[PDB]
């Protein structure tokens, strides 16, 4: 909703929540010059 | 969205539909932020040069879709709005500087697989990671070449650009509360999004908490995929405060 | 090209 962040924001169902991954989502913590 | 693929089943569970009721058709892509704010941006509801003006009346929000036009029974949610916001200092006569709008849905959404809220960005997030070279993702059901329309949410991923590469790109004057994004005719990878594209979301997940934080708002581009040319995005974070000061002022 | 949505979203 609002500052900072919120309860349960930005964590999805189908993906986070259960430790899965999309296919292309490497590429992006790969920008930030790595991420892990 | 040009050069872009078909999104995963929940990949953008934040993805909002805003659609028209008479004709019935797709105006613009927008974001949940809560379960009784979506926002997405001023220019997809007002717009004089071309007599727009839309009214809570005239439209409807469509959220949990995946496929462009049909009505995904069981699944998504079709919402009434109460209110619209557009922030006092849009500018529609030069260059769409503030660039953004906030609507209140008539009754609270119930979240689901489908469904869940985005977070906004707080001043160290902002910092980190609005840097150049680091990519985000745009989603929306937008046109696929300039001048061709998919039956599936499109996904593509891009690098934000150092500002004075965006600036003499165009002729349009950039301000403080827009970044642009995409490849550079030199890097032979492609990308944009196009007509329909508007209102909706430039994302990126943070590496330190593993959520997803929404960076900017689809604004304008000259033409889709152009060689030499950019996306611009309307700045979330440095509009932060007035986002804060109509919930807590209109309602949670 | 859509198709019709139920009739109390109207
Ligand atoms: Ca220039
Ligand atoms: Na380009």
């Amino acid at each position: 909703t609002f500052g900072s962040g919120e309860a349960d924001c930005g964590l999805r169902p189908l993906f986070e929540k259960k430790s899965l991954e999309d296919k292309t989502e490497r590429e992006l913590l790969e920008s930030y010059i790595d991420g892990r | 969205i040009v050069e872009g693929s078909d999104a995963e089943i929940g990949m953008s569970p934040w993805q909002v539909m805003l659609f028209r009721k008479s004709p019935q058709e797709l105006l613009c892509g927008a974001s949940l932020i809560s379960d009784r704010w979506v926002l997405t941006a001023a220019h997809c509801l007002l717009y004089p040069p071309w007599d727009k003006n839309f009214t809570e009346n005239d439209l409807l929000v469509r959220i949990g879709k995946h496929s462009r036009t049909r009505y995904e029974r069981n699944i998504e949610k079709i919402s009434m709005l109460e209110k619209i916001y557009i922030h006092p200092r849009y500018n529609w006569r030069e260059n769409l500087d503030r660039d953004i709008a906030l609507m209140k849905l008539k009754k609270p959404v119930a979240f689901s697989d489908y469904i869940h809220p985005v977070c906004l960005p707080d001043r160290e997030t902002a910092a980190s990671l609005l840097q150049a070279g680091y990519k985000g993702r745009v989603t929306g059901w937008g046109n696929l070449k300039e001048t061709g329309q998919p039956s599936v949410l499109q996904v593509v991923n891009l690098p934000i650009v150092e500002r004075p590469v965006c600036k003499d790109s165009t002729r349009i004057r950039i301000t403080d509360n827009m970044f642009c994004a995409g490849y550079k005719p030199d890097e032979g990878k492609r990308g944009d999004a196009c007509e329909g594209d508007s209102g909706g979301p430039f994302v990126m997940k943070s590496p330190f908490n593993n959520r997803w934080y929404q960076m900017g708002i689809v604004s304008w581009g000259e033409g889709c995929d152009r060689d030499g040319k950019y996306g611009f995005y309307t700045h979330v974070f440095r509009l932060k405060k007035w986002i804060q000061k109509v919930i807590d002022q209109f309602g949670e | 090209d859509f198709e019709e949505i139920p009739e109390e979203y109207l």
